[PDB]
């Protein structure tokens, strides 16, 4: 926009042509050939910390729907109770989720806590 | 927002800041960089205290 | 760069005077026609941009740049050129991709490129009212299977979301293509429209097609038709309204006009079979149409066609009529329970509306509506409205004033007893508004008495029952009773101003209070917004994602609305609401009533002390935050009156202290300063402690302690009448007029007995009637 006449950073047309977002860092992210950050691009508080920067719903929903087919071979009491205070703070904040993961929830969070 | 003002002007760090409030994606992640920082720095600990322990001199 | 151009163009020409290198020259021309974008030189940076893009074009920023001018100026080629080279030099956009997506279907092109670019756009975009626009054009301009497509879209998008009033119309419009008029009623007689028919576009399309299925299908033949007919009927009554809402007379006419003639069709069946809720929703519709042709008349006689004094008489007739219609009977046949709630409740509310409108009609007199009875309800007022209404267009058999159920109304006078028993029942179609609050409350305060909005605020809002005292207010969801009460006192005060500003612009024959429809903004916009926000958080009608902001504004006007201890508002102000709120918290009498009521008035006198203090050394007073109130002769400085403030305060810590324990200093103040709050306090208290203990039974020498208390409420009640008497000061000073003080003598006179009483009185009635 002003004056390009020595390139400070020796940065070809292939990346002096090509606009950034925020979704190519999840993709390298997943496309990381090492096999630390394959596998650590698998379990579940690495999965976590990437919906909540990113913001998701579909794919948040869609891995938790795979959560509870699992079943509780993953999370615990603990895990629970910041789940269902999460979602009570979002829900309080703006936007909600669906009524059947919400109940599926409750039932889950009511069952610890009877447990 | 709304822009009005593009003309620049000595040191780069006004139109840095001017910038800032043109885009929230750097203002994010600046925001991540600073928290990996402050992660960093929680992590470190006592550190300054336990190097005392074996500094040298000469 | 729009200001300062001159320098601006100084700079320009000192920076090309040096410049050199074509790239740069390249790069500084493509940052003067950002400038002159800026400062709005369309046709210089076109020709900057251009200049710059035959040097070697590059960069997507520049391209989707030269996009978005060639766009703005008239090249729709060049603008999908640039916006395609755009997004194929970035890594798949979604702006870009939903440009080039409309700027295609907009030039109509149904081609391979044109669908995948549509498929990708809907891909990245999910729903979208755009990308459903353009998928439901792209889907009719086909043949059948295009149409057989389209309508398998529509049914699709109506699956995912039901409230759409874009879709209703898009499947209503094919089915009446389609020639499906059994599948256009099936899915406008729906019970979920109740939240999609409040725009009148939606309702002139149900009312269309169902007019339609009727002239198709001829005359009636099993309840389906009845069913069909009392629908289009609603929907019809719902056209008027809003019709009556916006602000178009001629729109107004053509509704009324259609309401009138759907009228005449159904009695036309009515009069022959089908005997059964089909009556009752003819008599509920005529009184609505009846309503609508006054609040029509209202409309013009404010936008100046025909004057008051020729107008005033026909809308209080429809009014009267409409008040006067037969009542909504019992018909539980066809199993219509629902129905018969539902029209007993319209029946209601167009009972309360046009008690209403009557009352602001006739102002603060109340001869005005026996006087309309005695004279205008006659054959001549019917053949006025019709020749004021519909002039000579239609018939005496066709329309209704003049023939078709004429004298019907009754010797009555609508009262506010029966105008709160009809709002109970009105507050559940569609809730209430602040307009009608606020003219609920005008029309309780013109008569010097107060609005008992306690049933109607647990009718609307069925939370938080009885006014409660706290020290501050923070809730938004739960709100309270005595803080609604004081927000519709100032409401109801800002719109007496209002109107009274106004009335020097046209004629004082206008009502106190302008009808809901025709008029929605009487008052301020910080509050018509409040309002807005509190309903919509109630009713859940906001969108998910709009409500702290909501909340956040309400915290932060009650917490100013209720005043505190020290912020900036006016000592007059603050004792203005304190006798608001002591005229409308007196008049429920109770024992933990009293004592909450007692310790919001410690607590109001203990944040007034600060502010009452620089009254004393004569201190001025800034304006106060709200500005609800004007400083015209309303709202002064208090000269004299913070002595006899003190001495209330001083009296309250005294009453207050006496209930709790401290009768020392409770009898010191007593002997200090006397007034009259302590005695009308020690009265009530007397009186609660004699029901309380008259509940119970009561031998010889309970009845006669019973009878003393009572004979020591009756001489604090002489002795209050007779410094009532003494001087005419009473009912000004106390915050409670006379009329409390007589009920309060007439129920004491009333618990002493009749002729049995076994300890005889010593005084006599004054101004009240003799039970005991």
């Amino acid at each position: 926009s002003i004056i390009s006449f020595n390139e400070a950073n020796e940065l070809p047309r292939e990346y002096l042509e090509a606009n950034w977002t925020l979704d190519s860092v999840f993709e390298e992210l997943q496309a990381t050939d090492k096999k630390r950050v394959l596998e650590e691009n698998r379990e579940h508080y690495h999965i976590i910390q990437k919906f909540v920067i990113l913001a998701d719903v579909d794919g948040l929903m869609d891995e938790f729907s795979e959560w509870l087919s699992n079943g509780k071979n993953l999370l615990l009491g603990h895990l629970l109770r910041f789940m269902t205070h999460l979602l009570l703070f979002f829900r309080t904040l703006g936007l909600q989720a669906k009524e059947e993961v919400s109940v599926e929830v409750l039932k889950t969070y009511i069952q610890r806590l009877i447990n | 927002n709304m822009f009005e003002i593009a003309a620049p002007n000595a040191s780069e760090k006004t139109i840095v800041d001017k910038l800032f409030q043109r885009d929230t994606l750097v203002r994010q992640s600046q925001l991540v960089v600073d928290w990996l920082e402050s992660i960093a720095k929680d992590e470190v600990g006592d550190f300054s205290d336990n190097i005392e322990y074996y500094a040298k001199s000469v | 760069m729009r200001r300062s151009k001159a320098e601006i163009q100084r700079y320009v020409e000192n920076a090309q005077n040096s410049a050199s290198s074509p790239r740069e020259k390249s790069m500084k021309g493509f940052l003067f026609a950002r400038l002159y974008y800026e400062a709005k030189e369309y046709e210089l940076a076109k020709r900057s941009v251009s200049s710059y893009i035959s040097v070697q074009e590059r960069d997507p920023k520049a391209h989707r740049f030269l996009g978005q001018l060639f766009e703005i100026e008239g090249n729709v080629e060049k603008a999908v050129g640039c916006y395609k080279r755009s997004l194929e030099l970035n890594p798949t956009q979604k702006d870009l991709t939903l440009r080039i997506a409309e700027l295609i279907c907009t030039l109509n092109i149904k081609d391979g490129r044109a669908e995948y670019w549509v498929e990708r756009a809907s891909k990245l975009f999910p729903g979208s009212p755009e990308i459903y626009r353009l998928k439901e054009q792209l889907l009719s301009s086909q043949g059948e299977a295009g149409w057989n497509q389209l309508f398998d879209l529509i049914q699709a998008e109506l699956f995912a979301r039901p409230n759409d009033v874009y879709v209703n119309l898009k499947l209503v419009d094919l089915f009446l293509s389609n020639q499906r008029l059994e599948e256009a009623v099936l899915h406008c007689l729906k019970p979920e429209r109740r939240a999609l028919r409040t725009d009148i576009e939606w309702c002139s399309c149900v009312v269309r097609v169902f007019k339609e299925y009727l002239a198709s299908k001829q005359g009636q033949k099993n309840t389906n038709m009845r069913m069909i007919t009392k629908e289009l009927l609603l929907a019809q009554c719902d056209v008027v309204f809003l019709t009556l809402s916006k602000k178009d007379v001629q729109k107004s006419k053509e509704a009324l006009e259609r309401f009138d003639q759907a009228l005449l069709s159904v009695k036309q069946s009515v009069s022959g079979t089908d005997a059964s809720d089909l009556s009752v929703t003819f008599y509920e519709m005529r009184g609505h149409y009846y309503m609508h042709a006054g609040t029509l008349l209202l409309k013009m006689a404010q936008s100046c066609e025909v004057q008051w004094k020729a107008l005033i008489e026909p809308a209080a007739l429809c009014y009267l009529l409409a008040y006067q219609v037969p009542k909504p009977k019992s018909k539980p046949v066809k199993g219509d329970d629902n129905g018969q709630g539902f029209l007993e409740e319209l029946a209601f509310d167009r009972q309360s509306k046009s008690g209403h409108l009557l009352l602001t009609l006739s102002h603060g007199k109340q001869n005005f509506i026996s006087e309309i009875i005695e004279t205008f309800a006659n054959q001549c007022g019917q053949s006025i409205l019709l020749k004021f209404l519909f002039e000579d267009n239609l018939s005496m058999q066709d329309s209704f004033m003049g023939s078709d159920d004429i004298s019907y109304v009754e010797n009555r006078v609508p009262d506010l007893s029966e105008l709160s028993q009809h709002d109970n029942g009105s507050l559940r179609i569609h809730n209430g508004d602040l307009q009608h609050l606020t003219w609920l409350g005008l029309q309780w305060h013109f008569l010097s008495t107060l609005p008992p909005l306690r049933k109607w605020l647990k009718q609307i809002f069925p939370r938080v029952p009885q006014e409660t005292s706290r020290l501050e207010s923070n809730i938004p969801e739960s709100i309270c009773l005595l803080d609604l009460e004081v927000f519709l006192l100032a409401v109801v005060q800002t719109s007496y101003l209002q109107l009274q500003d106004n009335n020097t612009t046209a004629d004082p024959n206008r009502p106190r209070c302008l009808p809901l429809p025709i008029c929605k903004q009487l008052f301020t916009d910080r509050q018509r917004s409040w309002w807005d926000a509190v309903y919509s958080l109630i009713t859940k009608k906001a969108l998910p994602g709009t409500s702290a902001k909501l909340r956040s504004v309400i915290q932060h006007d009650l917490t100013t609305l209720r005043a505190q201890e020290k912020h900036g508002l006016q000592p007059a102000v603050l004792v203005n609401w304190a006798r608001g709120l002591h005229k409308t918290g007196y008049s429920l009498n109770s024992f933990y009533d009293q004592k909450e009521y007692m310790g919001r008035c410690v607590h109001y006198w203990k944040k007034l002390l600060p502010l009452l203090d620089l009254v004393k050394q004569k201190k001025s007073i800034p304006e106060p935050v709200d500005p609800l109130f004007k400083h015209f002769h309303n709202k002064d400085i208090k000269v004299s009156e913070v002595k006899d403030l003190e001495d209330e305060a001083c009296i309250a810590f005294a009453t207050l202290d006496l209930v709790d324990g401290k009768t020392e200093d409770a009898i010191i103040a007593f002997e200090s300063v006397k007034n009259v709050v302590a005695y009308w306090n020690l009265a009530l208290i007397y009186q609660r402690k004699a029901e309380e203990i008259e509940n119970d039974c009561l031998p010889a020498e309970e009845q006669e302690e019973f009878q003393e208390c009572l004979l020591k409420c009756k001489g604090f009640l002489k002795m209050i009448c007779d410094e009532y008497s003494a001087y005419p000061s009473i009912a000004t000073s106390l915050p409670v007029p006379v009329e409390t003080v007589f009920e309060m003598l007439d129920s004491v006179k009333q618990s002493l007995g009749e002729a049995m009483d076994d300890h005889s009185p010593a005084f006599m009635e004054n101004h009240s009637v003799l039970t005991t």
